């Protein structure tokens, strides 16, 4: 209740994929499509997945800038302290990763 | 109790400035509840009762050409008891700056009271 | 895909490995202090949002006491799974433990 | 010009599968502008471009398209075009929505916001809606929930409610499956006002808000619901869903009438309407888990209909009370000693719920009851008394208004008697929300104008 | 001192299990010892 | 927290690492490269620390989700270092295998078959295997007779592990407990004692150079005395088949001793199994990359009415800045012909050379570890770099995580009563009109919230708000009685919607004697110093209400000490 | 839009998929259709008119 | 050494006779952790259909790679593993912080499953200088673009005529060129050459 519940206590998304929760984000969709959620580290820059079988359009996101991803859709809500997140935000700086497994996988 | 409170709005500005700060209301649209604390030299009439969020003072600023207002503070309400026009010396010239607001704040004994 | 399903068989298969058999149990037939504030928050949780009730309410509006209640007449349909501490577990049905 | 503009629009998509975009885009800004600004691309221009993207609309389906065809889709006041005009518009969207159907969305929103418009200007939208409907059927979901989205609030302007309701009502009458949303929309905002009414007892804006929604339903009720319509039509099924919607709305939710009335005079057009309606009725009544409050609710709704209504049979109706005070006798068999056993009277609200109703409907249609021979259907005088001297003592512990009304009558009929029981009591004299339940007639009688009016052949005045 | 033992971890590659009390509150789960020592199951008929 | 908003998703563990160049710029919302942080409009400068693809920034939208100040979770973005620099959290151990290494050979100095039989027991202990360790030292039967024995060895271990999995000893996951952890780190630290214990490799008999540091993060070559460098050529022949020294020669004589004594390296830098298969790479004690965190964790300061620059921000441009001044270094290297160019201003712009990389070397040392910084134009005191942010008093962990301000309590001073219960405490109205529970509206409760809903936030028992099916909350605050009534008459009204169909509305009402609180006194040194006490309100009072018969338990004197309630 | 409560958390098949002959398909859709007699009536309408399709009709 | 290519379509496919169509339906098997909520433990099945299968019914799903038409055969897994097949009283483990249950499911699911390559029936429905369009099954969109209609067909005011110089109707031939999924509702984009 009192560390956590009555205080804090909000859902965050995390890639299934690479354990972060830091290096996600909502995709810019194009007007009438919805928002999704992504993993930068994840996915690779639409030029690069092109330059190596057909590429499904669910498989495309995009962000606020224009540049267009092919996957990291890996994605759920975990419920952590929010405290959390800076650390691990510190941690990045020092050039230290934390990698969260997530289940169900 | 009595707290008295020093409002000086030449905080700012960089020594012997321009003054763009004056005690007093502007022409724009301002309030008007205002003038029930407040007199027309943007100082608040002595006597008044005020709580928390109040005008106790009212000046006209020039960067912003509206006129403003610094509010009472406490969570304990109060009357003014006097209201001091500290002038400023080095010859005169210079107009109101500088005010000290003295509050008179009730106490009736309470429960928790130490005897 | 082929390969996550085989990993769900394996999941499912050592889950089922651990898992002490009824007639194998060795933990205390007492419900733990713990376990009963637990079995009636809970039971008193699914209550406030309209599970099926088991008993005469009599007025009550205190879920809790509506759990409280249905735990004296043993009509909470919920089960008990007691870890050991190499994760292995048994199950107790609310209504055969023994409560005090 | 004509032909220039031919050309200029011809180059604008050559310059567009080079990458250039600009020519285009200073077509779309120019299509984009407002209804009022002299600047907008006239028709004969718009004729042109129209016609042209028409003929070949893959060109234009890629990123660099898509702020063209957006400034199209939002061209203000479009059925405010011409006819030739509007003809190119309508077939560019046909054109539009069928390769790439996902600017129906985006179309049939507005459209349907346009509802709040008369019964006239949104012809064209329900002929959209219609046809992408039947030939995409997979969109019925997210157009669903722009029924939702677009319904305008209680505190809105009258005209956009009463708008958005017209068109409404047209749209059911070309896309009879989607039914549902709508019933929930219209049956969510009459509760609504209903509610309102309620707790307010500006005001005088509700009144003809509500009045003017309720007129508007129970008139498209009279009509679609019709016998014809019953035997082989929908008529038959907006009945059904309408009585199931209206009852759980209704059924539940706290102290308010303006929207229940809908269902007190539908029921009262045909014979049948009133049967099966009432039958639900009385499948509600007596379900053994029902809220001891839905099972008041039902009763006192029983009651007050069976006294009200103007299209009943006398004997359709006064059976079934008499089956359930039979229902009686087995209550107070299987509870009175239940009675002298531990407990309290309130065991018992639900008893005395239902006997009030059953008295307060004999009151209002005692003189019914007297059969040919000047008998009693029901036996009422035996049985009245029986149920007066019981354990349950039923006179105390119902309400205060009915019970003396019953004793009034009652004793005016010879059926049976009472002031030395009420002198016994008061003698011998969450509790309150049980009295405030028993206080709510929902078919006591409405307030106003039309409404009234068409009610009075399914009406009993007090008079 | 945290950027030592974080040092000692991250050279380790550490797996955190999460089973002290400090590791899960640090993680937001709820406590082992405790409540944190048998799981609820529903009997559903059916 | 909610508990209508569950959660399925699960944490179970968390792995540490480090995050290498290649994962960071391809994560990267923005390449930062401007010192300037502000035009004269107040703006985010493009390609500076408030780049707004790194997150939303005042009232501007995040560029890279679109989202304002509020639902912006913030991006990281990088700076790109244009030398290798040291990353200073882990230098000692850089400085470790550095000294341990052969210059010539590249293997350890330590003789191969030794360090064989620190990876063989190392790997032993990856599975537990605590008693095999020791068997394996117990194996004997010059260049043949050593690798049959580190052969024997070998088939030893695959042999243990073998059985181990087969019976219940183990899984490939390994085993580790406390015993086991001290073995393992005990042998570590033997196997680092006898790595710089060595002067001649035992492999090739040549002498390397020896390696000094410093406290600041620099390393320092001094190269070879007269018997040594007389014993190295009488080995020339065998082989044919002091300075600053750059990080730049440092990576890569490291990466050339990890590819060789991968092995060993394997199993010291993994405590569990290695499922990944990942190679150790010497990069990991290195960066070429700055990770900036996100903008929202880099905002200014108001002390008062004066705003103060981000202490995180000063130090990122003073990066920034001999980040621009090496790229001109670097430009003026080669811009310039060596023919015409001399071994005379090749000395020179070497000498600016290594003053640049050592200041900026400094200035990120400083950061990750200000204790390792140059006291700055001595006074000022230093700005605290992440270590110190970390540290600072009892620290991020004890201060920000172990315990955290909370929320809803109430706290007052206690005075006594005799007329309330041994189990309940007397609260204040003042308290039992701001507190707030939530309550689900049902069937057996429609009643008694219709009722507080038209008592509203003032009258208790009243209610504050309302929340909808679909989250949101509805103010009681403004409302007449006769909106109120209106909202009392919906609070139960069916679903028009299946995504909330499941739920029903919250009555958020006013405390209640059917609550109870959590009562605590500090110093809270047992667990009776924090009880449940049943709420009983109390009209007219100031204070908390409490029964004499719990002073014990708190240790309470009505001397005027307070209490804290928790709700 | 999707929550825990009208999504499931992960799908996985479990095989690959099998193709059905159309005399199956009618089977399914059949059965399927009667079960399940708002949105859901509205769709199983829908899919009614889809198997009218297979079997060649309007 | 390196595979994202575990996104490569593990559901071939062929054509028929007699015929000359592709078969897209297809019948496959699935697991599926979902909730159930508090209201429906009494009836988990329901429930289970109502909260997460249902709302997947004519709709593309990501992970079968088509639109599911359908399913058959729910089946909850039972917490305990100690139990028959058979039993209808089972175990759902509910959550640490709120009264729903999460378990386990097996369903099968029915889908169409189209992809580049195959060869479609339409029934046309409006044509425009600009495209054909037509409805597949007489359920889901296709377009032809104006010029994947091969060069020597021409257009009237309107209506297409062919090679031959007569006008086509209702049934249609196809190949699919690619399948747009992301819109409201799914549609095909196919050709004639
Ligand atoms: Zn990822
Ligand atoms: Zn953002
Ligand atoms: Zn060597």
């Amino acid at each position: 209740d009192r560390l956590l519940n009555s205080s804090d206590y909000t859902q965050a998304s995390v890639c299934r994929e690479c354990g972060s929760i830091l290096t996600t984000q909502q995709s810019v969709p194009r007007i009438g499509s919805i928002s999704t959620v992504c993993c930068r580290r994840c996915s690779m820059r639409f030029e690069d997945a092109k330059k190596l079988i057909f590429i499904d359009d669910s498989q495309i996101w995009e962000d606020g800038q224009g540049n267009k991803f092919v996957g990291g859709n890996e994605t759920t809500t975990v419920a952590i302290p929010f405290v959390l997140k800076y650390l691990d935000s510190e941690l990045s700086a020092m050039g230290i990763r934390l990698r969260y497994n997530v289940e169900p996988k | 109790m009595y707290k008295t409170e020093k409002v000086d709005l030449a905080l700012n500005r960089n020594r012997g400035d321009p003054i763009t700060q004056h005690f007093g209301f502007g022409n724009d649209e301002w309030p008007k509840e205002w003038l029930e604390k407040l007199d027309e030299d943007g100082l608040p009439y002595i006597g008044t009762y005020v709580e928390e969020g109040d005008p106790i003072c009212a000046y006209f600023d020039d960067t912003l050409n509206k006129t403003k207002i610094k509010t009472y503070h406490s969570s304990e309400p109060a009357y003014i008891e006097e209201v001091n026009l500290i002038g400023d010396e080095s010859n005169k010239f210079q107009e109101l700056q500088t005010v000290s607001i003295k509050y008179r704040i009730r106490r009736t004994p309470q429960i928790g009271d130490k005897f | 895909p082929e390969d996550f399903q085989q990993h769900e068989q394996i999941r499912r298969k050592t889950l089922k490995e651990k898992a002490i058999p009824k007639d194998q149990r060795a933990t205390t037939p007492y419900m733990t202090k713990y376990e009963r504030a637990r079995i009636l928050g809970t039971r008193a949780l699914q209550i406030s949002m309209n599970a099926p009730v088991f008993v005469d309410l009599e007025g009550e509006t205190d879920p809790l006491r509506i759990a409280m209640k249905e735990l004296a007449e043993k009509k909470i349909p919920l089960v008990i799974r007691r870890y050991l501490p190499d994760g292995s577990f048994e199950d107790w049905s609310v209504e055969e433990l023994i409560v005090d | 010009s004509a032909a220039m503009y031919s050309r200029f629009v011809k180059s604008a998509l050559d310059d567009l599968d080079k990458n250039d975009s600009t020519q285009i885009g200073i077509i779309a800004n120019q299509v984009a502008l407002p209804s009022k600004n002299p600047e907008r691309i006239n028709d004969k221009n718009l004729n042109i471009l129209l016609d042209i993207l028409s003929s070949n609309i893959n060109r234009i389906e890629s990123s660099r398209g898509t702020f063209l065809i957006q400034s199209i889709i939002n061209f203000e006041k479009w059925w405010e075009l011409p006819p030739h005009t509007l003809s190119k518009y309508i077939y560019f969207i046909k054109i539009l929505c069928s390769s790439i159907p996902k600017w129906w969305q985006d179309v049939s929103m507005i459209l349907v916001s346009c509802f709040i418009l008369p019964i006239k200007q949104t012809v064209c939208h329900h002929d959209m809606l219609k046809y992408f409907l039947r030939m995409i059927p997979s969109s019925m979901g997210f157009i669903d929930t722009y029924l939702a989205k677009f319904f305008p609030n209680k505190n809105d302007t009258r005209r956009k409610l009463v708008n958005y309701t017209s068109n409404l009502l047209k749209l059911r009458g070309y896309c009879s499956e989607l039914g549902f949303q709508i019933w929930s929309l219209l049956i969510e905002k009459i509760i609504s006002i209903d509610v309102e009414l309620q707790n307010e007892l500006g005001i005088k804006e509700l009144s003809t808000k509500l009045d003017s929604i309720l007129t508007l339903v129970s008139t498209h009720v009279e009509e679609q619901v019709t016998p014809e319509s019953l035997e082989s039509g929908e008529g038959v099924g907006v009945f059904n869903t309408l009585t199931t919607l209206f009852k759980t709305h209704v059924l539940p939710t706290y102290y308010t009438r303006s929207i229940q009335y809908i269902m007190f005079h539908v029921s009262q057009q045909q014979l049948e309407l009133m049967d099966s309606f009432l039958v639900t009725l009385i499948d509600i009544s007596f379900a053994v888990n029902e809220a001891a409050e839905k099972k008041i609710k039902s009763l006192q709704y029983l009651g007050s209909y069976i006294a009200r209504a103007k299209k009943l049979s006398r004997t359709q109706i006064i059976f079934v009370a008499s089956y359930l005070t039979s229902w009686l006798n087995r209550y107070v068999i299987e509870r009175e000693e239940e009675v002298d056993q531990r407990g309290g009277m309130e065991r018992f609200k639900h008893f005395y719920a239902a006997f009030q109703a059953l008295c307060y409907i004999f009151c209002f249609r005692h003189n019914i009851f007297r059969d040919t021979d000047g008998n009693w259907e029901c036996e009422l005088d035996k049985f009245f008394q029986r149920m007066v001297i019981s354990k349950f003592n039923p006179l105390k512990f119902c309400n205060e208004n009915v019970m003396l009304m019953f004793a009034r009558i009652a004793q005016q009929e010879s059926v049976a008697y009472c002031f030395s029981i009420i002198e016994n009591n008061n003698n011998e004299r969450t509790r309150q929300q049980f009295i405030d339940l028993q206080s709510y007639f929902p078919y006591d009688p409405l307030f106003l104008k039309n409404y009234k009016i068409l009610m009075k052949e399914y009406y009993i005045e007090w008079s | 001192t945290t950027c030592q033992f974080l040092t000692k971890a991250v050279l380790d590659n550490e797996r955190e299990q999460l089973d002290s009390p400090s590791a899960r509150i640090v993680v937001g789960k709820l406590n082992n010892v405790g409540t944190g020592s048998f799981d609820v199951l529903a009997k559903v008929p059916n | 927290m909610d508990i209508s908003k569950p959660v399925g998703s699960e944490i179970t563990s968390v792995d540490f690492g480090i995050l290498t160049a290649k994962e960071i710029r391809n994560l990267s919302a923005k390449q930062i490269t401007n010192p300037t942080v502000l035009d004269n409009l107040g703006h985010p400068v493009s390609g500076g620390l408030y780049d707004l693809a790194l997150g939303a920034f005042l009232r501007n939208l995040c560029s890279t989700c679109g989202l304002d100040e509020k639902f912006c979770p913030g991006h990281q973005g990088h700076i790109e270092l244009p030398v290798p620099c040291y990353n200073p959290l882990f230098f000692n151990q850089l400085y470790i295998y550095l000294r341990a290494s052969c210059l010539f050979c590249h293997h350890f100095r330590l003789k191969s078959v030794e360090v064989h039989r620190y990876a063989c027991k190392l790997r032993l202990l990856q599975y537990g295997l605590i008693d095999e360790s020791y068997k394996l030292d117990e194996i004997t039967l010059s260049s043949t007779l050593l690798n049959e024995l580190k052969s024997k060895r070998s088939e030893y271990v695959d042999m243990a592990i073998a059985k181990a999995l087969s019976d219940g000893r183990t899984t490939e996951r390994g085993s580790f407990t406390a015993t086991v952890n001290d073995e393992r780190k005990k042998l570590v630290h033997e196997f680092h004692k006898k790595l710089l214990s060595r002067g001649k490799c035992d492999n090739c008999g040549m002498f390397s150079p020896k390696f000094r540091k410093d406290g600041f993060t620099k390393i320092f070559e001094t190269a070879l005395n007269e018997k040594q460098i007389t014993n190295n050529r009488v080995k020339g022949f065998i082989r044919q088949d002091s300075t600053y020294i750059l990080s730049t020669e440092v990576k890569n004589i490291l990466d050339t001793v990890f590819r060789k004594e991968q092995c060993v390296l394997q199993y010291v830098f993994h405590s569990r199994p290695n499922l990944s298969r990942k190679l150790v790479k010497a990069d990991s004690f290195f960066m070429d990359v700055l990770v900036v965190p996100p903008t929202r964790f880099r905002l200014p300061s108001k002390l008062g009415e004066e705003v103060h620059e981000n202490s995180q921000n000063q130090l990122l441009s003073k990066v920034l800045t001999t980040s621009l001044l090496i790229r001109d270094l670097n430009d003026d290297l080669s811009k310039l012909q060596k023919d015409k160019v001399s071994l005379e201003d090749r000395r020179v712009i070497f000498s600016r050379l290594m003053n640049a990389f050592v200041t900026i070397q400094n200035d990120v040392n400083a950061f990750i570890d200000s204790t390792k910084a140059q006291g700055r134009t001595s006074g000022k005191v230093p700005i605290p770099g992440v270590k110190q942010a970390l540290e600072k008093k009892e620290g991020l962990f004890r201060k920000h995580m172990m315990g955290k301000r909370v929320n809803y309590a109430a706290r007052s001073v206690i005075s006594p009563d005799p007329n309330i219960e041994t189990n309940e405490i007397g609260v204040p109205p003042v308290f039992a009109v701001k507190l707030t529970y939530p309550e689900p509206v049902t069937a057996y409760n429609i009643a008694e919230l219709r009722q507080a809903v038209i008592n509203g936030p003032d009258k208790w028992p009243g209610a504050t708000q309302i929340q909808n099916e679909d989250g949101s909350l509805v103010s009681l605050i403004g409302m007449s009685v006769e909106q109120r009534k209106a909202l009392a008459n919906q609070l139960l009204t069916p679903s028009s919607n299946v995504s909330t169909h499941t739920l029903n509305k919250k009555v958020y009402r006013h405390i209640k004697n059917r609550d109870v609180v959590l009562m605590n006194r500090q110093p809270t040194l047992h667990k009776a110093s924090m009880m449940g006490h049943k709420v009983r309100v109390l009209p007219n009072e100031k204070t908390l209400r409490l029964h004499y018969a719990n002073t014990g338990a708190y240790n309470a004197d009505f001397d005027g000490d307070e209490m804290n309630m928790h709700f | 839009t999707a929550t825990t409560l009208n999504t499931p958390v992960v799908i996985h098949a479990t095989q690959l998929p099998q193709h059905v002959s159309t005399d199956e398909v009618l089977q399914f859709l059949e059965s399927f259709i009667d079960e399940k007699e708002t949105n859901l009536s509205s769709s199983i309408s829908q899919l009614k008119r889809i198997q009218r399709d297979f079997k060649g009709l309007p | 050494a390196r595979f994202i290519k575990k996104h490569k379509k593990q559901v071939t496919n062929p054509i028929d006779e007699k015929n000359g169509t592709s078969n897209c339906i297809v019948r496959v098997p699935i697991a599926l952790y979902v909730s159930l909520a508090p209201m429906y433990l009494e009836n988990p099945l329901q429930g289970v259909m109502k909260q997460h299968l249902n709302p997947l019914v004519m709709k593309y799903n990501n992970k079968v790679g088509g639109v599911v038409l359908g399913y058959e055969g729910l089946k909850i897994l039972d917490a305990d593993p100690l139990s028959k097949e058979d039993t209808s009283e089972k175990l759902i483990k509910i959550t640490p912080d709120t009264p729903f249950g999460f378990t386990w499911c097996h369903v099968n699911l029915y889908v169409w499953q189209p992809q580049v390559g195959d060869v479609l029936e339409g029934y046309i429905f409006i044509q425009s200088a600009s495209h054909i369009g037509l409805l597949i099954h007489d359920a889901f969109n296709a377009s032809i673009k104006k010029n994947n209609i091969p060069v020597d067909w021409t257009f009237v005011h309107g209506h297409w005529v062919d090679s031959n110089g007569e006008p086509i109707d209702g049934k249609l031939r196809f190949t699919v060129r690619n399948v747009h999924t992301t819109g409201r509702v799914v549609s095909v984009d196919g050709t004639l050459i």
